[PDB]
């Protein structure tokens, strides 16, 4: 009855608990039982308990007969259980046993019979070894408990109001008797109430609290704060918070939040007590700490107490611990630098906001963890919205006047982050996880503010710092961020002039890469063809270019006639020109200058003479590069811009592999990259959308594709930190995009998979895309390869022939092998991997005799688990073709044939 | 064989309550960092295996010039 009208219909609660009290009056021990029935139901527990046991068993007795009568399928039961109509029953169990005791605490609670009953019950069950009872029982005793002290703080009040009103007839007859026998009723009942709350919690809480089972110590810790939040006059003090004390050290996550959201609830929203100040400074410690706690979640709101505990008093926090929270602002984890940021806030941030913009960037200046203000400013985004929006005052205190240099680069690099994340509207790359309405109309708003403003500023602000690189880079990755419209509608066509005057009188004395890759991606942004301004930039690009042209022919004059042998001076001045022919050349079209020449000239100067500064060297193969790509981008359209165009291809791949080879390593890196670049696009795909590009495609020499290889293997496999790092997965992708894109013949993969274990961290992941971009391309020539790879780890140790089977080499071969199997037309490919390790393994014969290759066998045994039933006889029937009586009758050194044999 | 949990141990010793309070390193942690410069910024947003196999190796600044790598690159 009970259990099925709670979870399973949504009739009032109140309804049913007065229901259950009409009965309990008309008679107790039927429906006395119908309520132990409704507890042992509650767990899973399809037994019964029958009015015969009901009047003769003890619990002990009846709880061990329950637990033989339970009749269970799985070891589920009901708060284990997932769902909403689950996560709805587990509350409207809670629901009912606290309005159950709240709609008897004037009368039936005070009879000896009722919770006298339900507690020894709820006791007995606690104790239990089944969990169902154990974890059930817990919850029911825990709310039951939460509902007894409401009772008790009712009474409390009634005491208080009933005392009231016996001293104010004290002051002035029968009446007397009466409130005097009413005072003493009622603290007979606070008795008795007392009673019933020590026995729960000594009899259930003192125990349970600390369960094996972590799910029921956070039921406990839970209700305790519950306590101490509802009634805190009787159960905020020592001898209650020491269990959440204790508690918070305890090795479950789970736990040990809600040991935090405990401690929450007693300073939110309201407080202000000394027995729990007095607390809290004696786990101080261990709260900060909490900050870096493993499980984020738990992290989040140990911050957020901190918070918490800084608003009634800054006295505990001492220096060092505000210190750390503030670090954890450039945290990985969102949720966390919300929370450090909205401490920070409060902790340190009491026109009008220029004093408070100083603050942030003497914040980021003083932490040494973060050299960009991306991650603090997005921290930040939150709770300081309205502060970091404002860029007319943060662009007041670069311009019109103290501040130090170093002051006034980061207030221009978090005034650009500010802008980047109100323009763009997520967070930096590892913060994100959208867009509403009033998120499009605040960025719709905050882009035009910002345009405009910075349509004023942005030259001003050039002019200042001009000629500082890192700023200059900063700056001009604003107009990347405009509305660009509001240019012509805004008349405004005047800064625009003036702005591009000074990206060219930077790009002219600049020669940082960083800075001259700004300009060039900023003047890619200003000429955008859906707007009427690109016109005026267009003109303004191309006299620009015009001049960095002609200057470039001439400086190639001087240093390319025979007489003057150019020193280290004579040559910085070519690589200052061509790096600006470069950056543009990359981001702009640039086909009206006719360079290939230049550069061409100028690669195959520095083969013949064999020195040409690498600087030079990586800079005219990446401009020569663009001026290929370029080319290929307008084809309207001509065949002898056609067949040249394979002509300056043709020659530059012949020159990037000469360079390949050359001394200096990071023109290696140049080289390679461009070469994977330039054959994954003149690749036989080229054609695949037109046919128009047939005579273009390009396939590598064997002799070509080897040394890519021969690359990979010198630079890629070998014995800031992350640095050397990035780099090198980049070669390694560049070569695999190759293969799974068969440019290259899918043998060279062999040399590449057998790393797989030996470089699990560094290259792991594009080492597994690689095998299954090939698993979906040809499964049967993947299998191959794969064992190819074996193959060559094989033949490598024997030059370390036999042997030591028990060997720190062999073993990690055969850990390999293992591997590969499970990898594993889905049965041709086993079939194919079995019969070319059966015929390396007998490749070469030994010469008294097992031939050489017989170790093999053992590795091969890898793959013998995966496939198949009616295969392994077509394989055996293969291996005997190898195999010989004489041979499967040999049992001593032979092992491994005699292993393979099994399957 | 019963799939009924039964629990031979119900609850946590209380010597072991007093260590855990000694000592909860195994619980704690070191902070983790975002990406602490522009480079390894950049490098975290352009890196995993699927951004890795789907750009050039050497950067391209204007869309016009990546598609041509792009357009080699989904069919098979």
């Amino acid at each position: 009855m009970l259990f099925e009208v709670v979870k399973m219909g949504k009739s009032a609660m109140q309804s049913v608990v007065d229901d259950w009290i009409e009965s309990y009056k008309h008679d107790r021990d039927i429906a006395l039982l119908d309520l132990i029935n409704f507890f042992i139901q509650c767990s899973g527990c399809k037994g019964v308990v029958t009015a015969e046991m009901f009047r003769h068993m003890q619990n002990s007795e009846i709880i061990r007969k329950m637990t033989e009568e339970f009749d269970e399928d799985s070891g589920d039961y009901p708060l284990t259980m997932a769902g909403p109509q689950w996560k709805k029953f587990k509350s409207s169990f809670c629901e009912f046993i606290g309005v159950l005791v709240r709609q008897c605490q004037y009368s039936i609670i005070y009879d000896e019979y009722m919770m006298d009953t339900v507690i020894s019950l709820l006791t007995g069950l606690s104790d239990s070894q089944v969990r169902a009872f154990r974890h059930t029982s817990t919850l029911a005793a825990m709310k039951l408990m939460t509902a007894l002290v409401n009772v008790a703080l009712n009474l409390s009040i009634n005491m208080d109001n009933t005392q009231r009103q016996y001293e104010a007839e004290r002051n002035k007859n029968e009446r007397l008797e009466l409130l005097l026998q009413k005072r003493k009723e009622l603290q007979e009942n606070q008795d008795e109430i007392e009673n019933m709350m020590n026995a729960i919690f000594k009899g259930v809480f003192v125990h349970r609290y600390r369960d094996a089972i972590a799910e029921i110590r956070a039921i406990c810790i839970e209700e305790i704060g519950i306590w101490m939040k509802m009634y805190s006059d009787a159960f905020l003090n020592d001898s209650y918070l020491k269990y959440v004390g204790w508690t918070m050290h305890d090795k479950q996550g789970e736990v040990r939040l809600k040991c935090l959201t405990a401690l929450q609830g007693l300073y939110y929203n309201k407080e202000l007590n000394s027995k729990l100040e007095l607390f809290t400074s004696r786990f101080k410690d261990r709260i900060v700490s909490m900050t870096l706690d493993k499980e984020y979640d738990v992290a989040v709101q140990a911050i957020k107490l901190l918070t918490l505990v800084l608003q009634s008093s800054e006295e505990v926090l001492t220096a060092e611990d505000c210190e750390n929270v503030y670090h954890l602002v450039y945290s990985a984890h969102r949720p966390v630098a919300v929370a450090a940021g909205e401490f920070l806030y409060k902790k340190l941030f009491s026109g009008p906001n220029a004093n408070l913009v100083k603050t942030l960037v003497f914040f980021f200046l003083e932490s040494e963890l973060h050299e960009h203000a991306a991650y603090l400013v997005d921290s930040m985004w939150d709770c300081a919205t309205e502060l970091l929006k404002d860029w007319e005052c943060m662009n007041s205190l670069l311009l019109e006047e103290a501040l130090t240099d170093r002051q006034e680069s980061a207030l221009i690099e978090i005034m650009l982050c500010t802008i980047r994340q109100a323009a763009e509207c997520h967070p930096p790359v590892g913060r994100g996880t959208v867009l509403t309405a009033k998120e499009k109309k605040t960025q719709l708003d905050d882009r035009t503010k910002i345009t405009e403003l910075f349509a004023v500023a942005l030259p001003q602000l050039l002019a200042k710092y001009s000629v500082d690189a890192e700023k200059v880079t900063n700056l001009l990755q604003l107009p990347q961020y405009f509305d660009l419209e509001i240019y012509t509608t805004g008349r405004l066509e005047k800064h625009l002039d003036a702005l591009l005057r000074q990206i060219r009188n930077i790009v002219e004395k600049h020669t940082d890469t960083d800075v001259l890759e700004a300009c060039s991606k900023t003047y890619h942004a200003l000429c955008n063809e859906e707007f009427t301004i690109f016109n005026r930039v267009d003109i303004s690009r191309s006299q620009l270019i015009d001049e960095l042209a002609d200057k470039f022919n001439r400086l190639l004059e001087d240093f390319l006639q025979e007489g003057e042998e150019p020193d280290e001076d004579d040559a910085y001045q070519v690589l200052s020109t061509l790096k600006r022919i470069t950056a543009f050349h990359n981001a702009h079209d640039l086909s009206k200058w006719d360079l290939f020449a230049c550069n061409y000239k100028l690669l195959k100067t520095g083969i013949e003479n064999g020195d040409m500064p690498e600087q030079i060297v990586i800079h005219a193969l990446q401009c020569t590069h663009y001026v290929i790509l370029w080319q290929l981008a307008k084809i309207s359209s001509t065949k002898e811009d056609l067949l040249r165009l394979k002509k300056q291809m043709r020659v530059f791949c012949q020159i990037c592999q000469h360079y390949l080879t050359n001394v200096n390593t990071t023109v290696k890196e140049q080289a390679f990259t461009i070469l994977c670049d330039i054959l994954m696009i003149f690749s036989h795909q080229i054609m695949s959308g037109r046919d128009m590009l047939e005579p273009l495609v390009y396939t590598p020499d064997s002799s070509l594709q080897s040394e890519l290889l021969s690359f990979i293997l010198d630079h890629v496999f070998i014995e800031s930190k992350i640095e050397a790092l990035h780099k090198r997965r980049n070669l390694l992708a560049a070569f695999c995009k190759l293969i799974v894109y068969t440019v290259v013949e899918m043998n060279t993969a062999a040399d590449i998979f057998k790393q797989y274990m030996k470089y699990y961290n560094d290259y792991g992941d594009i080492i597994k895309e690689t095998m299954s971009k090939t698993r979906q391309i040809d499964k049967i020539q993947c299998a191959k390869t794969l064992i190819l790879s074996l193959q060559q780890l094989f033949n490598e140790m024997i030059q370390e022939y036999n042997f030591d089977r028990s060997s720190s080499t062999f073993s990690g071969i055969k850990e390999l092998a293992r591997r590969f199997a499970l990898t594993f037309k889905t049965r041709e490919a086993i079939a194919m991997l079995h019969k070319d390790g059966i015929e390396f393994a007998f490749k070469e014969p030994n010469q008294g005799e097992p031939p050489l290759n017989l170790a093999f066998l053992d590795i091969l045994s890898e793959f013998s688990s995966k496939l198949l039933r009616q295969d392994k006889r077509t394989v055996y029937v293969y291996l005997e073709k190898f195999m010989t009586f004489q041979m499967s009758l040999r049992r001593e050194v032979w092992l491994p044939l005699m292993s393979y044999r099994n399957s | 064989k019963r799939k009924l949990i039964v629990d031979s141990v119900k609850e946590l010793d209380s010597k072991t309550i007093r260590a855990q309070l000694s000592d909860y390193s195994d619980i704690v942690t070191t902070l983790d960092l975002a990406p602490p410069t522009k480079k390894l910024m950049m490098w975290k947003e352009t890196g995993g295996v699927e951004k890795l196999f789907s750009l050039p190796a050497q950067p391209l600044w204007n869309n016009r010039l990546l598609k041509l790598f792009t357009r080699c690159l989904t069919p098979l």
